[PDB]
């Protein structure tokens, strides 16, 4: 239609051991649309999500993030793509043994920010998030749900255009997977595209987002 | 025409399923033509007598 | 069981008029066939009576 | 749009009772889309999966299987409407009494096939259910959750052009029904359609497939 | 598309105290819809339904029912607005005091209709949710499920164009809740749209109608 | 404890396959009691639900039924063992060439009754399950909720000691099925033990009832 | 009672930020009870599967494993007491640049066993979690599913006296994580306790185990 965020066309990852993690994979994403990618546990969620980053390279097909064909991206313009892309996995990647402040103000640091301008935007993410009051504690004294509540605020930092999310709250409470969802859409209101993967049965049946059902590999039935 | 061989198959392994039935009919079929063949002997000999 | 099984799959009237046309005219010419030797041998023992 | 594969006009179904099992059903089916059946008990679900097989004739509207109608369709076309739908029931029909290598041999020897050529369709449909080295038990002696997988055999066999699956794992174990249903998915991705009707909560909120609510024989709502 | 029975633009309503109950809601409906509206506790979603019947009026945006625009309606022109919109709530709105024969039969008073004009419409309202021969007993001595269906008997007198469900069955059991949905399914068949909003998980996942998935006053999101 | 209306010992089953359908299932079953024996599809709850009606024997240990040994029960008492037994079972087993009242009548001439007493005592069995003023049409007629229905109109009738349901309300909606268990507790309140065997996840957590686990043949734990 | 595998008196747990994450934990494990234990993100669940395995030592109360107290014991002392505890987490810890046959035998080599030795169990171990004919491949090629698989196959290696779960299956299918709940079954039946530690709903609602509910570091009640 427009400009397609994310487009897969005919992808393929089979990795090294001679096995297929997708077959075929084809679908697009409108820059803003929210979507679930739900599946079993051996389908390639996980390795879907991980070619958009640049992660991993398609065996086949082609992938298109805005409006830049990324199949074979160069190494050296990789560091750019995933500085548009906000990850989110399972488990919080948190730097423990340093403060929270500035275990979110990484990607400032990464692209490159005035000191007084990394200070402005991290207040701010870590308010988005409700977790300010808490930038001088370490992550290994926050909660389990706060410790993954930075991991967004770290995401959401630099205005990413997309969140992939992997999994979140899998190893969270049903109260605060609901909590952790309203803050996605949250940032899906303004205008960054979502794919959170889950497996959860009743947190994508209270919603009426667009859900891909990966199958032995195989992306779309619905 | 691989029609007719499970055909004649099915048939034969039916007779042959309840071997105890089948024989018991088999018997009571060959009574039913049986005297109706000895009248016809008995026909055919006193006519040439 | 088998009957209501094949035409629910798809058997034709004739497939399933079929093993039994066959059972029946087999029967039928067994039996017969089996009569005849029994007539045969009955008048030829009451042969020793005449 | 296309050839729709199934179709339904104005399809009523009043019984010898004069009780209504359906009530103007309308409704298409593309040649590949997989859609779900859901209902209450007493809405005309397995009445709507007779009309197709022709087991049971409408008593209004019209019925398109493929190009051709078989609203009125004649007692000797029958049986070749049938050959290509495969129908699994909640429970297996398997003849007990044979082994299941001729008990899903059924449908070629009802088509018609090479003695050769049964031997090498049976043994791929037996492996596609992942049967094979099975083929020379009795269905009594397989567990509850095997005999269901020849039933799908048995369908599967002779390329049928749509799957009609009545309230299959309806007594099967949750982890079970799944499993079947990545089976119907796997036949689906090739070229065949299926319309299985369910009462499983979980098993159709976990994929996006269109769901068809029959409530009192009136058929689609959303 | 045609004549859309529903339809906001830009919806806001901020209350006397300063916070947004809606922000930017824009959805319309078609005349026959059935449609869920559900969402955290939080949400607008009774705020949403209060705006239909002009119970409340937008601080922003404009509401079109039916083909007439209700942004500002005239308080002399609210009562006609009301007559066509049916009302569930909760918890029943019953006169405890006064049989249930007058206490269905208020909005034809209301309207203005002849004596026996009333006693052939409540009598087959009441027979639609299938409670005649209990027009004579009181509110009270009435089951709980009970008094809920004369609750929808009320509204679906004098054929209202809309109902508007706010949360019924919510102290309803999980049997008597589906009862009540094909009740309003019942109504839907006929001409007129439905709007239940609603808590309940497995009641909306079993059937294919539109959701409305409110999220701090932001409507739609699938 | 008193007298135990079902108990099991280290008990096994064996089919001719040579495999283990159950091990050492050993519980027992107040007179009063309402059970659910819930598992998986392997595990052998119908298995263990045939052992007390007769239907098959165990390969080892013992079964009593209210106060008698039942383990090598000759072929000459068994009849007289299921009449206590009410079975239902996933799909009804009702005869479909035959109307509802002669197929609840079926228990009550079996042990033999009088053409009065026929009569009273399937117009209260089909009322208590709510069936009455449709025992003149055939089954056929009925819907697929109310033909189980008649089925434990049947079980019910010569008043059994202890109902065995087979994984009932399998083909049943959600909405029928709790109103199926409502009759079930119907029953459990006056004196007749139930063993409700169901796969059912939102039937037995609503409810505060034992619940024996079969795994792999493995009762309980 | 007998031997109480597990028994907490009123323990507590103050980390070093003041915040207390148990509160007057007591309980008992029988040794062959399987029980689960449920709470929410913020209750010691996983602390309370850390004083057992003396990861961590409690602010307050008395801990008892086996017939033995471990309150204070030793640095000396603590890798035997852990030779006997199973220890399943939600994310397998496998060694990545090792192959599983040496991924599973690492328990046999710590307290120190023959070629032959290791060769029997492991091989034995690796059967019982199916995953037999997979342990010359490297952990990386294994499904989601089966890496898991191989850490409860660690796990059992040395036959260990309990088994702690914390959060298993949290990153594995529904359809996985009963057969991962049925593997612990299979080992619950001989003679292993199990404290299964999880958030699942539909897992723990069709058995009929023991659960300990953790709110705020309060058990059960
Ligand atoms: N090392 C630590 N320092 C400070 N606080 C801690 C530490 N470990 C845990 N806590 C706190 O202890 C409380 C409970 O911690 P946990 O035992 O991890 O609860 P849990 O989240 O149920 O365990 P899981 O999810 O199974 S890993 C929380 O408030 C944590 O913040
Ligand atoms: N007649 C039989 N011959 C051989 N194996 C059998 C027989 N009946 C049951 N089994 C096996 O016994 C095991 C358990 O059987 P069942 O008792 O039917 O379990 P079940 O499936 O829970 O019962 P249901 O579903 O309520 S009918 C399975 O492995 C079956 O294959
Ligand atoms: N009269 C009022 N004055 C001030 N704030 C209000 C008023 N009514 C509602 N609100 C607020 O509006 C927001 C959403 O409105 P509500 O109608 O309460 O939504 P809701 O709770 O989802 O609807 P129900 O009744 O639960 S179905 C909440 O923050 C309420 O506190
Ligand atoms: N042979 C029949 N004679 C009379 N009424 C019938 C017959 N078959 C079905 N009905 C009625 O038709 C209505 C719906 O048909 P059914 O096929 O029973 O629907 P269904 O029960 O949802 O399908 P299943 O088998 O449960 S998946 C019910 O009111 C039945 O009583
Ligand atoms: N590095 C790898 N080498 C070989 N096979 C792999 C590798 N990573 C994944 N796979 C296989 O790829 C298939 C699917 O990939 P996964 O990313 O594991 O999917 P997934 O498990 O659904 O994603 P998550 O992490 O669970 S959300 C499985 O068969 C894996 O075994």
């Amino acid at each position: 239609s427009g400009l397609v965020m994310i487009r897969f066309e005919h992808v393929s990852k089979a990795y090294l051991g001679g096995r297929q993690a997708l077959q075929g994979v084809t679908f697009h994403m409108q820059p803003g649309e929210m979507a679930f990618l739900t599946g079993h546990s051996g389908a390639g969620k996980s390795t879907l999500l991980k070619l958009i980053c640049g992660i991993e390279r398609p065996s086949a097909g082609k992938i298109w993030f805005s409006g830049h064909d990324i199949t074979r991206l160069k190494n050296r313009e990789v560091p750019f793509l995933r500085r548009q892309i906000g990850m989110i996995f399972q488990d919080h990647h948190l730097l423990m043994d340093r403060t929270v402040y500035d275990n979110v103000a990484i990607p400032l640091i990464i692209a490159g920010a005035s000191g007084d301008d990394i200070r402005r935007r991290v207040s701010a993410a870590l308010d988005k998030v409700g977790l300010l009051d808490k930038a001088k504690n370490f992550p290994i004294q926050l909660s389990g749900g706060e410790q993954q509540r930075v991991g967004i605020a770290r995401a959401v930092v630099n205005k990413p255009a997309v969140l992939l999310a992997d999994e979140p709250t899998g190893n969270l409470d049903d109260a605060l997977s609901e909590g952790i969802l309203r803050l996605f859409e949250e940032f899906n209101r303004v205008g960054v595209t979502v794919l959170m993967a889950t497996h959860d049965i009743n947190l994508i049946s209270r919603r009426s987002y667009r859900m891909l059902t990966l199958s032995d590999g195989h992306l779309h039935g619905g | 025409n691989e029609q007719v061989r499970y055909a004649f198959h099915g048939a034969l392994q039916d007779l042959k399923s309840k071997p105890f039935a089948t024989f018991l009919t088999v018997m009571v079929i060959a009574i039913s033509l049986t005297l109706p063949s000895v009248c016809y002997m008995v026909y055919k000999n006193v006519n040439q007598a | 069981d088998s009957i209501n099984v094949q035409k629910l799959i798809g058997a034709t009237d004739g497939f399933i008029l079929r093993p039994f046309l066959y059972g029946g005219a087999l029967l039928g010419f067994s039996g017969a066939l089996l009569s005849l030797i029994l007539s045969e041998i009955l008048v030829l023992r009451l042969s020793s009576a005449v």
